[PDB]
RNA sequence: UUUGCUCCACACAAUAUAGAUGGAUACGAAUAAGGCGUCCUUGUGGCGUCGCUGAACCAUAGCAGGCUAGCAACGGUGCACUUGGCGGAAAGGCCUUGGGUGCUUGCUGGCGAAUUGCAAUGUCAUUUUGCGUGGGGAUAAAUCAUUUGUAUACGACUUAGA
RNA sequence: GCAGUCAAGCGUUCAUAGCGACAUUGCUUUUUGAUUCUUCGAUGUCGGCUCUUCCUAUCAUACCGAAGCAGAAUUCGGUAA
RNA sequence: AGAACUGGCGAUGCGGGAUGAACCGAACGUAGAGUUAAGGUGCCGGAAUACACGCUCAUCAGACACCACAAAAGGUGUUAGUUCAUCUAGACAGCCGGACGGUGGCCAUGGAAGUCGGAAUCCGCUAAGGAGUGUGUAACAACUCACCGGCCGAAUGAACUA
RNA sequence: GCCAGCAUCAGUUUUGGUGGCAGGAUAAAUCCAUAGGAAUGUAGCUUGCCUCGGUAAGUAUUAUAGCCUGUG
């Protein structure tokens, strides 16, 4: 006999969200939110990746569901540190959308005699697929 | 323009009192303080002008102040390390309703014996319990409204019939010349919580059943530097 | 790429869509619109009626059958938007509009193949939220049109029978997804996966 | 100005529960249940504890921040009515002809009756709607009580019966007659 | 366009009974070098009674923002003509640097008041150094403590024309 | 009416054609919210996972795809027949049963291809018949002329008669 | 229209250089409803018959609002062709 | 109805202003390639359903010079400013209590006690309270307001600019 | 004779990749060093508190996080 309320669940723009850049120089690369500047626009700063402190809109990036911990208006080597401490590489590797993101680049830095060798081996593993089911 | 509320028109004579006000009341409590001997804080909550200018007139030797709480609680420096005596703090954070301040030189038990005594009727109140019952025949209701006698009274006026009923919940007609509701209604009884409704027809009603009396916190002597807590209620 | 693009109409603004679907005809691509009484048109109800009305007292004045006819279908409504988006008199864009078909609902054999969207026209991604909009149907009924609760009644039906088909083709694929997901850990699994696949 | 966030509060008592999803609210209580479609306006509920609601705006403007505190009163006013209920009391008045006022059942429906207003032939009906009761109450001459769960459709329903009998070409500094509501209330008036 | 800010150094021209003239220094707002000379002149012919073929220009120098990320808050204080009159304004941007103020402050005044760059004069910026000395309340709703708002009904462009799904504003 | 008709087959002659060149690949609703999996009392439920585009998914090796020898499996698929159902919004299509028979690149071998000469769309899917030959079956009406007047400028309309 | 008193904006911050909205009085009596048999009329290229549409700036019919609107009968407004 | 200076049309096509003697760009042998002017880039229609910051919702919105005309004034529509004030000694809104005494001030009135009128406009006690801001009664009463106090606890009010 | 394809060149033009230098506050920054400071106040400590240490308000200039300014 509890209340329910569901309704929602936000990614948040606030210090220590970490960043995906979309558009620019800097494409396909992180960084860190460290100074909110108005409603449109944050100060960004990821070092490892090598992306350079920068004002942005937040148009041209998307948030992704990492955050760590960092106080307001930290500069780089303080950003690098806690980056570092708080290993958010490894969890960004481990996401689904980063190997969404590796398995496309793959898919297309194929050659001629790979993509013959993908289309024999699809048709290896297809026999034994179909073989296995219908008969379960 | 911006969709904002208007204030009420108003033309009047009266104008607002400011700060000054404020500054020469601070400054007095604190000159009579240093001048009376005698500074006693009472509470005086609940009191009409006319029983007031009566105290005032029988202690007419003492001083009464009657300002606001916290501007007398800054001019008795309520801060833990703040006076203008020594060690009015008590007397200070003492205050705590609509206190008053009479600042007198001359006794310290008939000052407080006096006040024992003045004790006279008021209106039905509002907060408190009344005691006198009273219920409103089924006829033509009158202004003492059965409280005074059979061809002595007046009858009720017709220009309250609608304060009587959309703003007391009282069943009324009028239905031959006056107001004369139908069945007799009780307003309120004995020992029971009095409500505002019930504390505003007892005095449209005109009843007195409560009384006032004074109740004094503490007193202080400057010469000695002290204050007597009482429960003088 | 197709050979017949197929658009479910529901949810989208009606010159936004009538420019595409313009200009995809005039490039040489066959178009087929469904669910016409869906479609929606930004501004309150109240307006677009009013608008309605100021087209619908254009007449010619020395004889009613020679003038602009007012026809009051969604569809309908839909063609007229699209034919002053084309040049329609001449045969280059005669043949364009020929490309095209407009039906209120999802009528056979429409009803077994696969809808599309077309998102620079969509009225969620499209309009500021708060703003008011107006429903095609609604418009059409109150200016004169007379099906609307047969269409309802047969979209409906079709919906129940395209739930009973979604069931059963949810339970199959659940299965397959079971049968390859046990193939997996194998070593022409782990190949594929080396390859990107 | 555009606002960054703005929040109103809900205060639910003990023996009630609400139940949000889409922006459509279920109230259960001690008297019934209420449910309405809030889907028009845009905000967000939040379940703090299990006796607080917490509606919030984030990015709005002056006429989207106006709607924060009509939805807290409407919710306000949905578990006031499952845990008091509302009772609103009409009185009739006349000076020569006596309005006779029944409830009727045409084809199962439920209807108020009402019949010689101002010496008509008419018969005035006009029908209760869907949860409110209707009492004549004893002791008390010429009146009428209405009581339901949903204060909409209870004062709808008196704005009604009030409005079905006006005075029509005439004077009405001299003709006195007709249904007017005197009291608007709870069922459980106190505590 | 987007800003630069210079500094303009000019001068008389010497002569008899006045050898060595007293120089002046502006710090303009331009685009370019050429307009920032102009603009030297123009101000300096309201002021003084010194034209541009009575003076000389001494020199023309760039200035850089002193830590170009570190976010301020600056006080812009303008004038400006209206249809009727002219009038005074004081304004709040937060921003990292003085010429980005500037161009905020340019697009504000054309969004705002429709008044172009011919009709607008920079009187002053500043940095206001301490909080509890922000007057507008516009930029006070983002000196609060742990600051977090979320982005509602995301709105993502696409190609290809068509689409195979129905889109999903979540975030 | 000099063999005229219906339905189903091709010897041969053809017609490209607002424009084939692996596949139009089927929930519904919401967007300040959803999809999928799992669990239990079955919910406006608990837990987990996904999205950030179809850049997907299925198909795809062989003379424009030939001729043959084996292994491993009980699968895939074409082609006509067959058992049942379902579909009326413009259904004109969808699912299924059970046998025949072809192919299989799931894996391993043996032959063949050239000269179209250093490119030339280098012709490959889909249709309605025609001359009568080829197999069963089907034997009609309308108009003019004569007539009527419920009709009428004339046509038309409405009646009767082998 | 003329003449005078004002007084918010004003002469892009001056009140009385010089404007000056809203007001306000004066001037036009056969000046106690009196006289005035008067249509003191206008109109020269149009008038009449027949017939059809459109506008709303609404006379009537429909529904409302205000009024010392008792009833009855009116007056002043709103929507409406 | 007439003059002065320059540029045009008449005598002149071409690109743009949908359309036009005179506007903007530019003046012309027959062709090819490249780049532009003025004007444009949702579709008609060749070319960004570009990027960026704001403003606006119109029950005849508005959309590009010549050129297809309208302000002061009114708006409880919104945006940005300017100058005055009040405020933890507690501001604005709301609830509750006080709102007193000479005195029913002086004339007029059949009667008008603050409230049909003319005069008037003072004094005391105050924390504050009008010879009264409205509702009201034959006249009184009663209520409200002006002004003070308690409770609640953060910024609020006026005039003006565009 | 008719129609084409490729290579090496010349004239005109359009669209990419990459290398060496010069200037300015001999970029301003970041980074390193050093003095001063504060709050949208970190550790520490003290309190109506205390859900049994969760939070609330008060001290405290780097400490069991950091930031700003100057000089190099
Ligand atoms: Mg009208
Ligand atoms: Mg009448
Ligand atoms: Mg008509
Ligand atoms: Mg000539
Ligand atoms: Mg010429
Ligand atoms: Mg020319
Ligand atoms: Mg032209
Ligand atoms: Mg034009
Ligand atoms: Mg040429
Ligand atoms: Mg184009
Ligand atoms: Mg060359
Ligand atoms: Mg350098």
């Amino acid at each position: 006999t509890d209340s329910i309320v569901k309704a929602s669940n936000w990614r948040l723009v606030e210090v220590g969200r970490v960043v995906l850049i979309k558009k620019g120089q800097s494409a396909g690369k992180l960084a860190a939110i460290v100074e909110i500047i108005d409603q449109k626009k944050v100060l960004i700063d990821g070092p490892k990746a090598g992306v350079p402190r920068q004002a942005i809109n937040l148009g041209q990036v998307v948030l992704t569901p990492l955050t760590f911990a960092l106080p307001r208006g930290a500069r780089t080597a303080t950003v690098s540190k806690k980056w570092a401490a708080a290993a958010v590489c490894e969890k960004w590797a481990a996401s689904s959308w980063a190997k969404k993101i590796a398995q496309r680049e793959r898919r297309a830095a194929l050659t001629d005699f790979e993509r013959f060798q993908v289309m024999v081996l699809r048709k290896q593993k297809r026999y034994t697929v179909k073989k296995a089911l219908a008969k379960a | 323009p911006r969709s904002k509320r208007s204030k009420l028109v108003t033309l009047a004579q009266t104008d607002k009192k400011g700060r000054e006000n404020k500054e020469r009341i601070f400054d007095e409590v604190r000159e009579a303080l240093d001048t009376y001997r005698y500074v006693w804080v009472l509470h005086l909550d609940d009191v009409r002008t006319p029983v007031l200018q009566e105290i005032r007139t029988s202690w007419a030797g003492s001083k009464l102040i009657m300002g606001k709480r916290k501007v007398l609680q800054k001019a008795l420096g309520e801060k833990r390390e703040e006076e203008y005596k020594e060690n009015l703090y008590q007397l200070s954070k003492l205050c705590s309703g609509v206190t008053g301040l009479l600042f007198t030189d001359e006794d310290v038990n008939t000052v407080k014996e006096y006040f024992k005594s003045y004790v006279r009727s008021d209106y039905s109140r509002p907060n408190t319990k009344a005691p006198l019952t009273f219920t409103i025949p089924e006829g033509i209701v009158y202004s003492r409204g059965g409280q005074i006698p059979a061809e002595e009274d007046v009858p009720m006026i017709h220009s309250l019939e609608p304060t009587m009923r959309n703003k007391f919940e009282i069943p009324t007609k009028i239905k031959a010349g006056k107001i004369t509701i139908d069945s007799p209604y009780l307003v309120c009884t004995e020992g029971e919580k009095l409500d505002v409704r019930q504390a505003l027809i007892l005095k449209q009603f005109g009843i007195a059943a409560s009384e006032f009396k004074v109740k004094v916190s503490a007193y202080y002597d400057n010469d000695s530097s002290t204050v007597e807590s009482t429960n003088i209620n | 790429v197709e050979p017949v693009v197929v658009i479910d109409g529901k949810g989208h603004l009606v010159g936004r869509l009538a420019s595409v679907v313009a200009k995809q005809l005039l490039n040489g691509q066959k178009i087929v619109v469904v669910r016409a009484e869906e479609l929606n048109i930004s501004g309150e109800f109240f307006r677009n009626k009013l608008k309605y009305h100021d087209f619908l007292r254009k007449a010619t004045a020395f004889n009613k059958t020679r003038g602009p006819f007012h026809f009051r279908a969604p569809s309908r409504i839909f063609y007229k938007a699209l034919r002053g988006m084309v040049s329609h008199k001449t045969a280059r864009g005669k043949a364009a509009l020929e490309r095209l078909k407009v039906f209120e609902g999802i009528p056979p054999p429409y009803d077994k193949k696969k809808r599309v969207v077309v998102p620079q026209a969509l009225r969620v991604l499209r309009l500021k939220p708060g703003r008011k909009y107006t429903t095609l149907g609604k418009l059409s009924t109150s200016v004169g049109w007379k099906y609307e609760d047969v269409v309802a009644k047969l979209e409906a039906k079709r919906k129940v029978s395209s739930a009973e088909y979604y069931a059963k083709k949810r339970a199959f694929t659940k299965k397959v997804a079971s049968a390859n997901a046990t193939a997996a850990e194998s070593d022409v699994a782990k190949q594929l996966a080396a390859l990107g696949y | 100005m555009k606002y960054i966030q703005t929040e109103q509060q809900i205060e639910v008592p003990e023996g009630v529960t609400v139940s949000i999803k889409s922006r459509i609210v279920k109230v259960v209580g001690p008297r019934g249940t209420l449910t309405k479609n809030l889907k028009h306006i845009d905000v967000t509920f939040t379940k703090v504890n299990n006796q607080l609601i917490k509606v919030a705006v984030h990015n709005g403007g002056r006429k989207h921040v106006a709607a924060l505190r009509t939805v807290k009163s409407l919710v306000d006013n949905m578990i006031t009515g499952v845990t008091k209920g509302y009772k609103y009391k009409m009185r009739y008045v006349y000076a020569h002809f006596p309005i006779n006022v029944n409830i009727v059942e045409k084809d199962g429906a439920k209807f108020i009756e009402v019949r010689n207003f101002l010496g008509d032939k008419k018969i005035r009906n006009v029908p209760v709607r869907d949860g409110v009761t209707i009492e004549f109450s004893t002791n008390v001459k010429d009146e009428i009580v209405l009581s339901g769960n949903s204060v909409e459709d209870v004062s709808q329903n008196a704005a009604d019966l009030q409005q079905i009998c006006r005075v029509r070409n005439k004077d009405i500094r001299k003709f006195l007659d007709g249904i007017y509501v005197s009291h608007k209330g709870f069922i459980t008036e106190d505590l | 366009a987007h800003f630069k800010e210079y500094q303009v150094i000019g001068r008389r021209l010497p002569t008899e009974s006045v050898p060595e003239p007293k120089l002046f220094r502006m710090r303009i707002f331009a685009s370019n070098e050429v307009i920032a000379k102009s603009r030297y002149w123009y101000f300096l012919q309201k002021l003084h009674k010194v034209k541009k073929a009575s003076g000389e220009i001494v020199s023309i120098n760039q200035i850089n923002e002193a830590h170009p990320t570190k976010v301020k808050n600056f006080g812009v204080w303008v004038r400006y003509d209206s249809r009727s009159g002219t009038h005074n304004m004081y304004k709040e941007i937060r921003d990292v640097s003085r010429v980005a103020a500037v161009e905020t402050l340019y697009q504000d005044m054309a969004a705002r008041h429709r008044a172009r760059f011919r009709s607008i004069h920079i009187l002053k910026v500043a940095e206001i150094e301490k909080t509890a000395d922000v007057k507008r309340q516009y930029v006070k709703q983002f000196l609060t403590k742990d600051l977090k708002f979320p982005l509602p009904h995301r709105v993502q462009k696409s190609t290809k024309t068509f689409s195979y799904k129905r889109p999903s504003t979540f975030y």
